[PDB]
RNA sequence: CCUUCUCAAACAUUCUGUUUGGUAGUGAGUGAUACUCUUUGGAGUUAACUUGAAAUUGCCUUAAA
C-alpha cells in the first residue's frame, strides 16, 4: 500500500512552499507541504515533502507529475509506502551574525594574547622549526 | 496468433555504425554551392542586372512620395 | 486489431514534453527561401565593393534523416504519426532503437513541417546544437527517454 | 476556474522575488542618500536618461527646479505581480488601469517614487501643444449621489466645479497644468486623469503582425535597468 | 618596519621544511610549496561581506613566474577578460595581442556578460570553463552583474573571482586604458580578498617563485600596506597549514576593541 | 588561363602572411578558409608568381 | 518556462594617470590545523577538490475568448 505523504525532488530554484501548495491544491486538498531549507541561508534544497488528505489525490498528483519538465528540471514525485509519516522540517531563513563576545576587558586579553604568543613560539620550537619572537 | 514482438535483434544496441564512408571535405568546409550563387549574383550586379538591396531601398525611399 | 508494429505510433509525448520539444526546435528554424536569398544578395553586394561558423539547422529529410541514423550522428529524431504510406516509417522506431539514437513520435506531420517551413515533414531530427542548448538538449533527451521508453515500454507489445 | 500550471506559478514567483529585491535595494539606497550618508554608495547624484530616435541616449542630472511630467501606464513586466510597495504608489496616483495617464509635479521627494515605478510606466516632459491636444481631446467631470463620469462638455460646468480660482474654461485648466500654477495640484486631482486608447486596438491577420512588430519595438525602445542607481528613462511623449 | 632578519629566518625555515626524506602531483607539490601570510584583525570589514578585491602593489608579482613555470604542469595558466557587450565589438583579439605581445603577456579569451548567461549558464559547463583560467579580469561596469551571472562558486577562491580593471577614459571607452591597466595588474599588483572575519590571508605563491630576498621585500611591502590600511593584528607566514611563523605583533589594536 | 581577382587577393594574403611555408599555410584558419592541400596551395602560389614578381 | 543590481565622484585633462565608493552566491559531499572570540554552547575567518540544476526530513488583463 501507499500513504498520502509524497516526496518531491528536483524542484526548480524559487519553487517555494507557497507555490507547491498553490499548484497541488487543485488535486483535492493537501494536508501540509514542507520544503527542505538550509540553516545558514534561506534558499531551499530543491526537494520537499507534501501530504494529501486522500490517497487518490496523492496518486493522481504522482501520475501527473511523475516526469513533468519544469523549466529545465524534470520533477520526480514518489508515493511513500503505508505509513512513513513526514518528519519535522523547520522553516529556516537567512541567518545574520550577532556580536556578543567583547565583554572581557582589554587589559586581560592583552596578557592572554602575550601568553598565547609565548605558547605559539614554544610550540613552533617543539615542531622542529627554530625561530624567535 | 496474437503475440508480442521480440527484440532478439534490437536487444543489443549497435555500438559501431554500418558503413565507414569517409567524410568529405565539404562537410568540414564552407558550402561551395553558396559561393557559386554569390559569385553569380556578383556577376549579375556587375552587369547592371540586379539592383543591390541598398540601392533598392534608396530608390524606394525617394518613391512612394 | 493491428500487429504490434502498428499501434506503436499514436503513443505520443505528453502535452508538456511535446511543447518543450517544439519550443526548442523553433530556435533552429532553417532559413526560408527569402531569408537565404537576401543573405546571399547581401554577401554579393559586400563582395561587389569589398569566416562564419557552421550553420545550425534541424535535419528533416526522410532519406537524409535515415542516412543520419545508422551512423550515430543524430541525437534526437521526431517521427510523424500520420504518414499515409505507413511503410515509410514503420521501420524508423526499431532502427533507432537498434542504433540507440533517442527518438520520439509526435502528433501530425504538418506540425513537423511548420517548424521546417514545409507543408509536411515526415521526420525531424537534430544532429548538432549550440553549446548554450547542449544542456537543454540533454535534458530534453532524458525527459523524452523517461516518458517514452519507460512509460510506454509496452508500446512494442499487446498488438 | 481554469487549471493553473506550475511553470506560470514558478515564473511569477521568480519575477516577483526579483522585483521585490530590486525595490528593497532601491529604497534602502534612497533612504541612505536622503540621510546624507553618501560616503559609501554607487552614486549620489541623480540621473535622468532621455531616449529618442537611430536611437540616441542622453544622460543628464536632475536639478531642484520644478518640472512638468506626464506618466502613462505600460502594464509591465509581463510576469511581475505589482508589489505592495509599488501598489501603494500606483493607488495614490490611481494609475492601476492600463493606458491611464496623469500629470505630476517633478520634485526631489517624487524622484524615489518615480524610480520605484519606473519599469511600470513611461515618463517624459510633453510640450504645450501636446498637453493642449490631450486636454481638449479627452476629459471627464464627475456629476451628480454622483455615479456619472460624463465627459467634459461645457465651460459653465468648469465654473460650477471650481469657480473660486478663476478656472472658468478648459483653457484655464490647460494653463494651470502646463504652467507651474498654484492650482496645479488642485485641478490635476479633480481632472479625472485621461484614459488613453491602446496602441494597436485590433486583432486579426494584419493586426496580429502589427502588434507583434510593436511589441518587438517596445523592447528596444524601453528597457528595465534594474540597477540600484538606475536613471529615470524619458521618451518623447509628444509622439504619443 | 619589522626587521628583515625575522623574515629571512622564516623563509629559510620554510625552505628547510619544503624538503623531507604515487606518480602524479596530487597534493604534495602544492602543500609544502605554497607561500601565504596570515593577517589577524578585529573583524575585517565587519559591516558587510563584500567580494571586493584589494590590489596590493608589488614590484615583482608572481604572475610572470607563474606563467613561466606553468608550462611544466597539468594545469595551464590563463587570463580571462570580461567586458561589456557594447565594447566587445570594438575590442579585437589581434589588437590586444599586438599591443600586449611586446610586454610578453597574452590574453587567452575575451568574454561578455551575454555569453555567461547563454552558453555558460549550465553549472557543470560554468565550473569547467571558469576553472580553466587562473586570472580573471572584468570591466568595472560589469563586476556588479558578474556574481549573479557567474554564480558564487567562482568567488570561493581568490584566483577564480573577477578583478576590477578600468577601461574608460574621459567617460569614453579607450583601448589603451585596458591595454596598460592589464599590464599594471599583471606585473604591478597582487589581488587579495577582504573576508568578513578576523583572519585575513594573502596567497604569495609557490616557494620556487621570486627569490627569497625578493620574497622578503614583497612581504615587507605587503605588511606596510596592510598596516596603513587596517588596524591589523599578529601576522604569521605560513605554508599549507604548517607551523606558523610570527612576523608582526600589534598591541595598540587590542586597546581599541 | 588566368586567376580571378579574388583568388589573386587571397593568394597575396597567403604570401604576405606566411611567405613560402606551405606547411604553415595549411593550418592557416583565417586565410585558408577552405582546407586545401599543400600541393594545391603551392601550385596556385607558383601560378600567381609566374604572372607577378 | 520570466530573465540576471553592463559605473559615480575628487585631483590631473599627458585623452589616460592617481585616490575613493558600488559586487549578499544552486545545494550537497570530501578535506589540509592557524586566528581571535565569549567561556561554551560554537560565532565569524583559513588550503584544496567531485557534481546532469544531481537532491528522502539538521530543534496591471487584446500572449482575452
Amino acid at each position: 500500500e501507499y500513504s498520502g505523504i509524497i516526496y518531491v525532488s528536483r524542484l526548480p530554484h524559487g519553487f517555494h512552499e507557497k507555490e507547491l501548495s498553490k499548484y497541488f491544491a487543485q488535486f483535492g486538498d493537501l494536508k501540509e507541504v514542507r520544503l527542505a531549507r538550509n540553516k545558514k541561508t534561506g534558499n531551499s534544497r530543491h526537494y520537499g515533502f507534501l501530504e494529501f488528505v486522500n490517497k487518490e489525490d496523492a496518486m493522481i498528483a504522482q501520475e501527473s507529475m511523475n516526469n513533468y519538465l519544469l523549466m529545465g528540471h524534470l520533477l520526480q514525485v514518489r508515493v511513500l509506502p503505508k505509513g512513513a509519516k513526514i518528519e519535522k522540517l523547520y522553516k529556516y531563513k537567512k541567518r545574520v551574525l550577532v556580536e556578543k563576545g567583547i565583554t572581557k576587558p582589554v587589559k586581560q586579553l592583552k596578557d592572554n594574547m602575550k601568553q598565547k604568543h609565548e605558547e605559539r613560539i614554544k610550540k613552533l620550537a617543539k615542531s622542529g622549526i627554530e625561530f624567535k619572537w | 496468433p496474437y503475440e508480442p514482438l521480440i527484440d532478439w535483434f534490437t536487444r543489443h544496441e549497435e555500438v559501431m555504425p554500418l558503413t565507414a564512408v569517409p567524410e568529405p571535405k565539404r562537410r568540414f568546409v564552407p558550402s561551395k554551392n553558396e559561393a557559386k550563387r554569390v559569385m553569380k549574383i556578383v556577376r549579375a550586379i556587375r552587369e547592371g542586372r540586379i539592383i543591390p538591396p541598398k540601392k533598392l531601398k534608396e530608390m524606394k525611399e525617394k518613391e512612394k512620395i | 486489431k493491428v500487429p504490434p508494429t502498428i499501434a506503436q505510433f499514436q503513443y505520443t509525448l505528453d502535452r508538456n514534453t511535446a511543447a518543450e520539444t517544439f519550443k526548442l526546435f523553433n530556435k533552429y528554424r532553417p532559413e526560408t527561401a527569402a531569408e537565404k536569398k537576401e543573405r546571399l544578395t547581401k554577401e554579393a553586394a559586400a563582395v561587389a565593393e569589398g569566416a562564419s561558423p557552421k550553420p545550425y539547422a534541424v535535419k528533416y529529410g526522410l532519406n537524409h534523416v535515415v542516412a543520419l541514423i545508422e551512423n550515430k550522428k543524430a541525437k534526437l529524431v521526431l517521427i510523424a504519426n500520420d504518414v499515409d504510406p505507413i511503410e515509410l516509417v514503420v521501420f524508423l522506431p526499431a532502427l533507432c532503437k537498434k542504433m540507440g539514437v533517442p527518438y520520439a513520435i509526435v502528433k501530425g506531420k504538418a506540425r513537423l513541417g511548420t517548424l521546417v517551413n514545409q507543408k509536411t515533414s515526415a521526420v525531424a531530427a537534430l544532429t548538432e546544437v549550440r553549446a548554450e542548448d547542449e544542456a537543454a538538449l540533454a535534458k530534453l533527451v532524458s525527459t523524452i527517454d523517461a516518458n517514452f521508453a519507460d512509460k510506454y515500454d509496452e508500446v512494442k507489445k499487446h498488438w | 476556474n481554469k487549471f493553473v500550471r506550475a511553470e506560470s506559478i514558478v515564473a511569477k514567483t521568480l519575477a516577483t522575488s526579483r522585483e521585490k529585491e530590486r525595490i528593497k535595494r532601491v529604497s534602502i539606497l534612497e533612504d541612505k542618500k536622503a540621510k546624507n550618508e553618501t560616503q559609501h554608495i554607487a552614486s549620489g547624484k541623480d540621473f535622468i536618461l532621455k531616449i529618442t530616435e537611430g536611437l540616441i541616449r542622453e544622460k543628464t542630472t536632475y536639478d531642484g527646479k520644478p518640472a512638468l511630467l506626464f506618466i502613462v501606464r505600460v502594464r509591465g513586466p509581463l510576469a511581475v505581480n505589482i508589489p505592495n510597495k509599488a501598489f501603494k504608489i500606483l493607488s495614490l496616483l490611481r494609475l492601476v488601469e492600463t493606458n491611464t495617464g496623469v500629470f505630476v509635479k517633478l520634485t526631489k521627494n517624487v524622484y524615489p517614487l518615480l524610480k520605484v515605478i519606473a519599469p511600470y510606466v513611461v515618463i517624459g516632459k510633453p510640450s504645450l501643444s501636446s498637453i493642449r491636444s490631450l486636454i481638449q481631446k479627452r476629459g471627464r467631470i464627475i456629476y451628480k449621489a454622483e455615479p456619472h463620469e460624463i465627459v467634459l462638455n461645457d465651460n459653465n460646468i468648469v465654473e460650477e466645479q471650481l469657480g473660486d480660482h478663476g478656472i472658468i474654461c478648459v483653457e484655464d485648466i490647460i494653463h494651470e497644468i502646463a504652467t507651474m500654477g498654484e492650482s496645479f495640484s488642485v485641478c490635476n486631482f479633480f481632472l479625472q486623469p485621461f484614459k488613453l486608447n491602446r496602441e494597436v486596438s485590433g486583432f486579426g491577420s494584419l493586426n496580429r503582425l502589427r502588434k507583434i512588430k510593436q511589441r518587438e519595438a517596445e523592447s528596444r525602445t524601453r528597457q528595465f535597468s534594474n540597477a540600484a542607481t538606475a536613471p529615470v528613462i524619458e521618451v518623447d511623449i509628444d509622439s504619443l | 618596519a619589522i626587521p628583515r632578519e625575522r623574515v629571512i629566518k622564516a623563509v629559510n625555515e620554510l625552505i628547510k621544511f619544503t624538503s623531507k626524506p604515487l606518480l602524479e602531483d596530487d597534493e604534495e607539490e602544492l602543500k609544502k610549496d605554497l607561500q601565504l601570510i596570515v593577517v589577524n584583525n578585529k573583524s575585517f570589514t565587519g559591516t558587510s561581506k563584500s567580494f571586493k578585491l584589494k590590489l596590493l602593489n608589488v614590484k615583482h608579482s608572481f604572475y610572470k613566474p607563474w606563467k613561466e613555470a606553468s608550462a611544466t604542469a597539468v594545469k595551464d595558466f590563463k587570463v580571462l577578460l570580461i567586458l561589456k557587450d557594447s565594447d566587445i565589438k570594438k575590442v579585437s583579439e589581434d589588437d590586444l595581442f599586438d599591443q600586449l605581445d611586446s610586454e610578453g603577456i597574452k590574453v587567452d579569451e575575451i568574454i561578455c556578460g551575454k555569453d555567461l548567461k547563454t552558453v555558460y549558464k549550465a553549472y557543470e559547463a560554468r565550473n569547467a570553463f571558469i576553472s580553466q583560467f587562473s586570472l580573471i579580469l572584468a570591466d568595472d561596469s560589469i563586476v556588479t552583474s558578474l556574481p549573479k551571472l557567474m554564480g558564487g562558486k567562482a568567488y570561493n577562491k581568490v584566483e577564480t573571482t573577477p578583478i576590477s580593471i578600468r577601461t574608460h577614459a574621459n567617460k569614453e571607452f579607450s583601448l589603451t586604458t585596458l591595454t596598460n591597466n592589464i599590464k599594471k595588474v599583471y606585473m604591478n599588483q597582487l589581488p587579495v580578498k577582504l573576508p568578513r572575519g578576523t583572519t585575513l590571508n594573502v596567497h604569495l605563491g609557490n616557494l620556487e617563485w621570486l627569490r627569497p630576498e625578493e620574497f622578503v621585500d614583497n612581504v615587507e611591502l605587503i605588511s606596510e600596506q596592510l598596516i596603513k590600511a587596517y588596524q591589523i593584528r599578529s601576522i604569521f607566514i605560513k605554508t599549507n597549514r604548517s607551523p606558523v611563523l610570527p612576523l608582526y605583533y600589534n598591541q595598540d589594536v587590542l586597546d581599541e576593541l | 588561363r588566368s586567376q580571378s581577382e579574388r583568388e589573386e587577393e587571397w593568394l597575396e594574403k597567403l604570401y604576405k602572411k606566411h611567405g613560402d611555408d606551405y606547411k604553415k599555410m595549411f593550418f592557416d584558419k583565417k586565410l585558408n578558409i577552405y582546407q586545401q592541400s599543400e600541393g594545391d596551395l603551392k601550385r596556385r602560389l607558383l601560378r600567381w608568381k609566374k604572372r607577378n614578381g
